[PDB]
DNA sequence: CATCCGTGA
């Protein structure tokens, strides 16, 4: 709230790294800051606006500033939003899947309030495609590396 | 598992089951050591695991009043005057009273030398205090410590970390074909093999009438006769080889409380939990790498390190709805060749020799009038051999086990043998190994120093001193310093001294490095046995003076220095060390940790009953766990064939893993995994 | 420049590594392959019409998947994404 | 010797002389 | 390659087997040759030995800490009933020989065996994707081994002699070939400096610009030495093509080798090339002559001498308190200062009596293994041991272990190391919590692009200006910028560009920044960088592993969670630190922050401080 | 700078002989005299008891009725015996002794051509109303080969397979006096140690060991 | 199974595939045939030295490139053949601008120098050479010091002998399966020589001398072996 | 910002 959403990344980084450091432990920026950012990807509802959006409620950014970005062309109030940071435990619990949230921990808690919101899940997660025996989407498992035709060159005949 | 094993095992101090507390509900203040432990638990024997602290052993000198306290030995002094009369004191006893240390020097009427003294004071405090002070003092200085810690030779060089372990592996000994008693003792070594009752001992005085290799007659003084029978190759709890054999010859002259006759890992009523080997402390080509062991061929050609492990194998005859269990001779579509082993009745033959997939018990049962096979129909019209309504449900050898048919058990309904309502004949055979020592079997000494063995070299490859002896073990000089347990290294000097035998200088009188060392010990035979106890025994001078002392072999030469070192010749290359390398005679334990056991692997096999995944344990012979962790590795590469893979046709895929056999045999290609049908319990279990 | 790379290393995987886009590409692509060659001698006891076979002399008793990690190496295939 | 009790192996002993009590 | 027992592979190709059986008609059908593996027939051992042939399995070792917990190797049948494994890969399992078991799976789809061979071959992961650093290097015999034949021993026999008199000059050789049946006749050391002619190896590029002005040397080309006849052999592995290094091989040495062959020259020869140094290391590791006695094991001389004059600083202490006027608070503080101040001198009494022949010593200061505080604590004296609470004790253990400690004091050791164990128990449970904490929060970050195209990114302080002028590296130089990749051209105080944006910091470009003088780069991060899913890979930048980009595809999150988790264990704020700040906790200290920048109004009262901060800008 | 034809001297002791090879090339004594104690050490061919057969006895774990060690203690005694057979091919012995009194290795039977070198070997303490009755078997052989092979053969459920240690060497080793005196002086003397089991001589050792290593360095002669 | 001998080549040196041998006779075999080729093959080398412009060791040759260090190294990787075992004495003299080489060696009767390509000094204008040559013959290798007293002690400079015939040997021991066993021995031996002497025909010459040895002892009774 | 119940380690 004082230096933004920048800042505090910054300081969780080095803070986190002053620990490892002291004790001979040498990680590389990269890796914690790919955990950081998955810490800052929620913002909460100050006003409600048009949306459908419940006030007091941690929404992605991408999902923020497409309803707002949706409604805008609507005519109506966009949500205002401020900036949240989340500990990793609720921000795993928070995730779009339920599969993934109920595999994690309070799996009691998870699927009380699924059942109810009538939540579908798209398999689409690492977690997600695990459980249900589909290739991870990741590494060989993306389209992109799966679907691939070899074939000889027109110069490879057989003899 | 030892002689020790059960003595361990039958005084536990356990703060657990019902009345005590949970695992979980145990914080850090229960586990640790208190001071009112001195004397009457041990603070060194507790295990490594998660049950550390919350189990420990007795201290020797302890024992429990009558309320359910423990109370512990002191010395009784008067005034500054040690007296022999002793009182025992509970925890909060002591506390109100002040107690000296053991080894305080005494006057020998019984008077202190120093006015101040060391001093034990409630709350785990001490400080010097005047001789007029002083209520009681120590009964030894071994009183802290447990049975099995007291048997570890120069403990107080040893860090409680590995000291910890090697007072826990001991536990683990091995019984070999036959025992030596350790070159280096503790003098425990003797009340813990006696006190074990897996030795005998003579009831009453006498001489021994008769000896045989199954009993011993004792002809008392009064004019009866005792006969105590030998425990011969019978299998113990966890299939070491309990056997006994009689020390004393026909005619000997026996008193009451000695040990005629011991048991296994013991040798002459002494604990033999290993052998005394020819130890080399240096790094050698890299097969002792990260604690790694490298062993002599003697070892395996002079069944050193050999033992034996017998396994007890039952089946049963049920009453069925079908008919009846019948064990007979005559199994459904086997050979005469594969039936060779047997007797008229369907038994293994005893003396026979079985090894894995073999038949020790031929039973059939009356499989169910199902309509059988079509195509096995018409397979049974062309040959024209009808169907037997008799399924095998032999007893085959489990993979792994093999060896000599040692003994058979038969109880039969029939012989009015009492049976478990619903059985007919029960058959035990019982199958023992002559398991020698190989890679991957691990060896330890007392000292925490643990470890497999890498590899066991041919003899002559063995690095060996100047008169062409070779070395036994070569163990690691880089996992000796941190370990802070160089009581091993010391117990390797003292080895030498003890094996090689000595002479203390006594020409221009008595020196003054051995003015302490008593009598009994300035002169030694080759292969002499002593005593170092724990808080006593040898000091540093001492020993160093003793390596000086190194009396020469055959040839009259002597083959250590005074560091402890010598020069050896490198088995492979001939040429000699560069440098003098430290050697001596260490005592080498074998632990139950077999790779003999421990091996394990599946194709195909049982599968869960519910979840449909294979079953877990060697036991059931099932398939390792590709665990949660591991997903995360596989994850991370970024190998989603070989993780789906895993966790479908490798796993619970009903109609996959059928369908990867049959595309394996046939030399095609790994089909397309499914559905993994867990998922579909997951889905039916919601619903 | 460097010493003859023996039994499983070879072939040497960074000129491999030159005929792909990425690590994880090159193993769909082998693979893939390698399940042509071993339909080839299957179908070819029964059926015309197989995949093309080993563009490369076959060791003997060589596993299908480092005849196709070979030839990918003499450039005797085609990549598409 | 350490225990001169049951009729045992001779095993000399570096000691301090120990007579409070057997174990 | 790791040996794999008959026994475990036969039944872990079973069906495989069985298929062979029936091809060369050993058994006639599929249910007879499964009798024949059952019944192990000598048959099977030829046909098995054919069916292994280049079929990578996998060996697993928990716990699975890191992605190199489970790694695959060439099956190789051995005879025996234990898995065999290679020195090296040690250092990634964390697995000793003290009894560790491993579990092993068998790929069998063609993707999966594809997968192991290039993704998961432990010849393929060298570095540690946490730091790049090499863990698959030498690292206790084979470290303390090449040590030993690049040391330069000053008088040893051999060494080179300058002519004097009627002699000529004593210590040059034509070739190593020559130098070889020296030390064979025993006429030269192996450690000895001395002068040879060599025809097969690069000279350093100091030296090579000055013999031959860069003209590309040659396999032939000839060039004179001051070194030692094991650094030759030594760099007979590295091999030719890559510049002589005259140097001893402290650990440290061999890391910096080893990185340099990871950045520059192929995979296959770095696999290689280790693994020459091992059989080397292993080999001289024997002749080495390291080995641990009572008499190598030395207590200092001065060793009463010093206890007596803290002992004497200590009494005094003591009655400073008898008399109250120290505060008990203040006597232990200052009776730990003492002790501290002891102990230290006593290590000093160590290193300078003991010989670099000291076998304790020669392993301690190679960087092979162990600390000196070890060897303090064995010859020395062990010092101050912790309390129950955690505080350090008055009473010092003024013993060492070669002396043997007095039993009162074993006793409170023994204490300290219980309950160090029972936490090393307990620190594992909870950084194997952090860490799956950390796997479920970045499962859904995947590099799924090659680029994200934005000019965002973060500053990095590449080095600080030292007050006297010129520079100083940042220490966290290492960490925070030798990965990245540029996101804004780095320019001098010229117009002079000296690294483009789209560019991977490498070693010698960091050099190229550091001597132009700017101290401020510019960098894509992974926060920066936006873009639907997951994140790019340009931004990421270099994978740790490869050492070069990173492949679009890899789960970065999980890899990240890893490396996060997997030295968690050697900590002491400490590991609950770690926690508090992951889990977004309002933490213990609580310290305050400025709201606005101004001028600071420090008025501090006794009872309590208060801090008053006048706006820099107006303000209230 | 010198060149002589090199010796090969003895100084004798009955079971063990030094013998004396000089002059050396410089350097050369350590891994010569060491080739031949590894030549000796495992591939001299000498003979031993293969398999045994006791009366009442199917297999290596039990006891004989009056005896006083069990079958794996004397199977275990009876590892030190020490045998020189000349039939190649495999020989019966005999043992049996009843009664009170002790059993020796002087009460086994050997047949023509096998010859018992320690009578005074202590096998078995044959207390009163105790009958022993053994059948050994002894082969020639080298090294050492283990028990376990004998079995699988066909060897019926009577035959207990024991471990063979073929090699009659006991123990060997060497010392070099290499006189490194500045001049063409400079030689090394090998001073050879080889004891024996009393099976064969110390001599007769060290010459199968020659005419092993000869007939293998003899194919580094021939010509491609 | 009877051992067989393999050879994979190069002109200078080859190697050398011994299998199967009897378990544990690879590192029997191993460092005993090793110093055999180095030690116990006769050549011939050169044991000093003398140079006309030179009365100390530090200043070099008037009118020559290379220090006096440097061309004792050259003139030590000089092979040469001697067919008389007691010294031969052989002159090299050269003037003026160009390089001196092996060929410009002026040998004795039945002394033959097999290198004459080889560097050994560039002299420039005005330069002026002459140096004389003592031959020896012998077996392995001998120190500076121990020549020290062979040449006139108006300039007589002690040269490292390099007698031996064969440059440097290495040698690795594998494993070979055999039947079911694993444990037999492969011996894998590398061998450089000189421009004297094949490889090849070194190793028959070092494995005839060894049979020699071994003859003692097998003279005594010729009792057992099988091949 | 500090307690009581439920949920993990
Ligand atoms: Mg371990
Ligand atoms: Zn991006």
């Amino acid at each position: 709230r004082v230096q933004g959403p920048r800042e505090v990344q910054i300081h969780l980084v080095r803070e986190v790294q002053e620990v490892y450091r002291a004790q001979g432990v040498s990680i590389h920026d990269k890796h914690i800051e790919v955990i950081v950012r998955q810490m800052l990807r929620r913002v909460t509802i100050i006003d409600s606006g048009s949306t459908e959006f419940l006030p007091g409620s941690l929404i992605d950014r991408a999902e923020f500033e497409a309803e707002n970005r949706r409604v805008v062309a609507e005519g109506g109030e966009p949500a205002a939003g401020r900036p949240v940071l989340m500990g990793i435990t609720k921000a795993s619990l928070a995730t779009d899947s339920w599969l993934s949230a109920a595999s994690f921990q309070e799996t009691t808690r998870v699927l009380t309030d699924a059942a109810i919101n009538c939540r579908s899940d798209k398999l689409n997660g690492l977690k997600e495609n695990v459980i249900i025996g589909k290739l991870i989407p990741a590494g060989t498992g993306i389209n992109r590396y799966r679907n691939i035709a070899v074939q000889p060159t027109e110069e490879a005949r057989a003899a | 598992n030892n002689p020790l094993s059960g003595l361990t095992h039958k005084r536990r101090l356990s703060a657990l089951g019902p009345g005590g507390l949970s695992r979980e509900r145990a914080g850090l203040e229960v586990r640790d050591v208190h001071p009112s432990h001195y004397g009457r638990m041990c603070p060194i024997e507790t295990p490594e695991g998660p049950n550390i602290g919350l189990i420990g052993s007795l201290s020797v000198y302890a024992r429990v009043n009558p309320f359910g306290f423990i109370e512990t030995p002191y010395r009784k002094v008067v005034d500054g005057v040690v007296s022999d009369e002793i009182v025992y004191l509970t925890a909060d006893e002591e506390d109100r009273h002040v107690v000296a240390q053991a080894n305080s020097p005494i006057d020998a009427d019984g008077r202190f030398v120093e006015p101040r003294v060391l001093v034990r004071r409630k709350a785990g405090e001490v400080e010097y205090v005047p001789s007029s002070e002083v209520d009681y003092m120590d009964v030894s200085p071994r009183q802290m410590v447990s049975v099995a810690t007291a048997m570890i030779p120069f403990l107080e060089h040893d860090d409680a970390n590995r000291a910890l372990m090697g007072a826990n592996m001991q536990r683990q000994a091995v019984p070999l074909v036959r025992s030596e008693a350790p070159l280096v003792g503790t003098g425990m070594e003797l009340r813990a093999a006696i006190d074990a009752g897996d030795v005998v001992v003579a009831e009453e005085s006498g001489v021994i009438e008769e000896v045989s290799a199954d009993y011993i007659t004792v002809m008392h003084d009064n004019g009866t006769r005792r006969t105590y029978r030998m425990r011969k190759f019978a299998r113990s709890n966890h299939g070491t080889c309990a056997n006994q054999c009689p020390i004393v010859d026909a005619g000997d002259r026996v008193e009451a409380g000695q040990v005629i006759a011991d048991g296994p890992c013991t040798d002459d009523g002494e604990m033999a939990l290993g052998k005394n080997l020819l130890v080399a402390i240096m790094p050698w080509e890299g097969h002792n790498y990260e604690d790694a062991i490298i062993l002599s061929n003697r070892l395996v050609e002079e069944d050193v390190l050999t033992s034996i492990h017998i396994e007890e194998h039952e089946i049963d005859a049920r009453d069925t709805k079908l008919g009846a269990e019948e064990i007979t001779r005559d199994i459904p579509n086997i050979s005469d060749e594969v039936l060779a082993d047997l007797d008229e009745r369907g038994i293994v033959r005893i003396g026979a020799e079985v090894r894995d997939g073999d038949i020790l018990v031929g039973k059939v049962t009356p499989k169910g009038e199902t309509e059988l096979t079509p195509e096995e129909r018409l397979l049974r019209a062309i040959f024209g051999e009808k169907a037997r309504e008799v399924r095998d449900t032999s007893l085959k050898v489990p993979h792994g086990e093999s060896g000599k048919v040692i003994g058979i058990r038969v109880f039969s309904r029939e012989d009015e043998d009492e049976l478990p309502a619903g059985v007919n004949e029960l058959v035990r055979v019982y199958v023992a190994q002559k398991r020698k020592i190989s890679d991957g079997d691990k060896l330890a000494g007392r000292h925490g120093n643990k470890g497999v063995i890498g590899k066991i070299l041919p003899v002559e490859d063995m690095p060996f001193l100047a008169d062409g002896t070779p070395v036994d073990i070569i163990l690691n000089t880089h996992g000796v310093p941190r370990r802070m347990n160089i009581g091993q290294i010391l117990e390797t000097h003292l080895g030498w001294c003890a094996h090689s035998g000595w002479k203390v200088d006594a020409a221009k009188g008595v020196p003054d490095w051995a003015a302490r060392l008593p009598d009994e010990l300035l002169e030694a035979q080759p292969n002499a046995i002593v005593s170092t106890p724990v808080f006593d025994g040898a000091q540093e001078a001492e020993l160093q003076g003793l390596l000086s002392c190194t009396l020469p072999n055959r040839d009259g030469d002597v083959l250590v220095d005074a560091d402890g070192k010598a020069m050896l010749f490198d088995g492979r290359s001939g040429e000699p060390f560069p440098y003098p390398v430290t050697v001596g005679y260490m005592y080498i334990m074998k632990l139950h940790h077999l790779v003999d056991d421990k091996i394990h692997a599946r194709s195909t096999g049982p599968y869960s009953m519910i979840t449909q995944q294979p079953l877990g344990g060697k036991a059931q012979f099932g398939g390792q766990r590709f665990g949660e962790m591991e997903c995360w590795a596989m994850q991370a590469y970024g190998a989603a064939y070989t993780l789906q893979e895993l966790l479908t046709i490798k796993s619970d895929d009903t109609v996959g893993r059928v369908k990867v056999y049959e595309a394996i045999v046939k030399g095609e290609n790994i089909p397309e995994p499914g559905i993994p049908e867990s998922f579909k319990v997951l889905l039916k279990e919601l619903q | 420049g460097y010493d003859t790379p023996l039994g499983i290393t070879n072939p040497p995987i960074d000129e491999l590594l030159d005929r792909v886009s990425s690590k994880y590409a090159l193993v769909i692509y082998a693979a893939k392959r390698a399940r042509q060659i071993n339909d080839y001698y299957n179908q070819l006891g029964e059926g015309i019409l197989e995949y093309v076979g080993p563009l490369v002399e076959p060791g003997l008793q060589e596993k299908p998947l480092s005849i196709a990690l070979r030839e990918i190496h003499a450039d005797l295939l085609e990549h598409t994404e | 010797s350490n225990n001169s009790v049951p009729g045992a192996p001779n095993r000399v002993s570096f000691a301090k002389l120990r007579e409070p009590l057997e174990v | 390659q790791c040996g794999l027992p008959k026994l475990m592979a036969l039944e872990l190709f079973k069906p495989f087997v069985m298929k062979r059986l029936v091809d060369l008609n050993h058994a006639q059908n599929i249910k007879s040759a499964k009798r024949m593996v059952e019944r192990q027939r000598p048959q099977v051992w030829d046909v098995l030995e054919e069916v292994i042939a280049e079929h990578p399995v996998l060996l697993n070792r928990a716990p699975t800490l890191h992605r190199l917990g489970i790694q695959a190797f060439e099956p190789m049948l051995v005879e025996g009933k234990a898995i065999q494994l290679h020195p090296l890969v040690c250092e990634a399992f964390n697995a000793d020989f003290d009894g560790d078991q491993m579990a092993v799976h068998l790929p069998l789809s063609a993707e999966a065996q594809a997968e192991a061979r290039i993704l998961m071959l432990s010849s393929n992961n060298i570095l540690s994707p946490a730091s790049g650093r090499p863990l698959a290097m030498p690292r206790l015999d084979m470290v303390t081994g090449l040590y030993y034949l690049t040391t330069e021993v000053p008088g040893d026999t051999g060494e080179y002699q300058p002519a004097s008199g009627d002699h000529p000059e004593t210590g040059v050789y034509s070739s190593p070939a020559e130098a070889i049946m020296a030390a064979d006749r025993g006429v030269l050391s192996v450690r000895a400096k001395i002068k040879v002619r060599l025809t097969q190896l690069r000279p350093p590029v100091e030296i090579e610009a000055e013999l031959f002005g860069h003209s590309g040397w040659q396999p032939g080309d000839a060039w004179m030495a001051e070194t030692t006849l094991g650094r030759v052999m030594f760099n007979e592995l590295l091999p030719l093509g890559y510049p002589f290094v005259n140097k001893q091989m402290h650990k440290k040495v061999q890391a910096a080798i080893i990185n340099d062959l990871a950045e520059r020259y192929p995979m296959i020869v770095v696999a290689q090339t280790v693994d020459k140094l091992k059989d080397a290391g292993f080999y001289w590791a024997t002749r080495s002559g390291v080995t641990v006695s009572m008499a190598d094991v030395l207590v200092p001389p001065r060793k009463k001498e010093i206890l007596d004059h803290y002992e004497e600083r200590a009494d005094k202490v003591e009655k400073q308190f008898q008399r109250g006027a120290l505060n008990h608070d203040e006597r232990n503080e200052a009776l730990v200062e003492i002790w501290k101040e002891a102990t230290d001198e006593v290590g000093q009494a160590l290193r300078e009596h003991y010989p670099d022949d000291n076998p304790i010593i020669t392993i301690v200061d190679s960087g092979a293994t162990g600390n000196f505080t070890q060897t303090r604590t064995l010859a020395g004296m062990k010092g101050l041991v912790t309390n129950p609470k955690g505080e350090f004790i008055p009473r010092p253990v003024k013993s060492s272990f070669r002396e043997g400690l007095t039993v009162l004091e074993y006793f409170i050791n023994t204490h300290g190391a219980r309950k160090g164990l029972a936490d090393t128990a307990l620190r594992t449970a909870d950084s194997g919590y952090l860490t799956r904490r950390l796997v479920d929060v970045s499962q859904d970050v995947i590099v799924r692009e090659h680029d994200c195209q934005t000019e965002r990114g973060i500053v990095v302080e590449l080095a600080e200006r030292a007050p006297d002028g010129t520079l100083i590296r940042d220490p966290y130089i290492e960490t925070s910028a030798y990965a990245r990749t540029l996101g804004t051209d780095a320019v001098d105080e010229a117009g002079n560009v000296i690294v483009e944006r789209g560019q991977d910091l490498g070693d010698p470009e960091i050099d190229a920044l550091l001597a132009a003088g700017i101290t401020q780069v510019k960098v894509r991060s992974v926060l920066t960088c936006a873009t639907s899913t997951g994140v790019c890979a340009t931004c990421y930048g270099r994978s740790m592993a490869t050492g070069k980009l990173v492949d679009i595809g890899e789960a970065v999150g999980i890899v990240a969670a890893q490396s996060i988790g997997e030295p968690g264990t050697q900590l002491t704020g400490g590991l609950p630190r770690v926690q508090e700040l992951f889990e977004a906790r309002v933490p213990r200290g609580k310290a305050p922050i400025a709201d606005v920048t101004g001028r600071v109004r420090l008025e501090d009262g006794e009872r309590f401080y208060k801090i008053t901060i006048v706006p820099d800008d107006g303000g209230e | 700078i010198s060149q002589r034809p090199t010796l090969s001297e003895d100084v004798l002791t009955d079971n063990r002989s030094q013998f004396v090879i000089e002059p050396l090339e410089p350097g050369f004594g350590y891994t010569l005299g060491n080739s031949l104690r590894r030549t000796l050490l495992s591939s001299i061919p000498g003979a031993a008891v293969t398999s045994i057969r006791i009366d009442g006895v199917l297999h290596e774990f039990t006891t004989v009725p009056g005896v006083k060690e069990d079958v794996t203690e004397i199977i275990l005694n009876l590892k030190s015996l020490v045998v020189s057979s000349e039939e190649d091919e495999p020989v019966t012995m005999y043992l049996r002794k009843q009664g009170p009194g002790e059993v020796t290795a002087g009460d086994i039977v050997p047949p023509a051509g096998v010859t018992v070198h320690n009578p005074g070997m202590h096998i078995a303490t044959l207390n009163d109303k105790g009958k022993l009755e053994v059948e050994l078997v002894v082969e020639r052989g080298r090294g050492y080969v283990p028990a376990v092979q004998n079995r699988a053969s066909g060897a019926e459920i009577g035959r207990i397979p024991v471990d063979s240690i073929y090699s009659p060497v006991l123990k060997v080793t060497y010392k070099v006096d290499a006189t490194r005196v500045e001049q063409r002086t400079d030689f090394d003397k090998l001073i050879l140690d080889v004891e024996t089991k009393n099976s064969i001589s110390p001599r007769d050792a060290l010459a199968s060991a020659g005419k092993t290593l000869v007939e293998l360095f003899g194919l580094a002669r021939e010509l491609n």
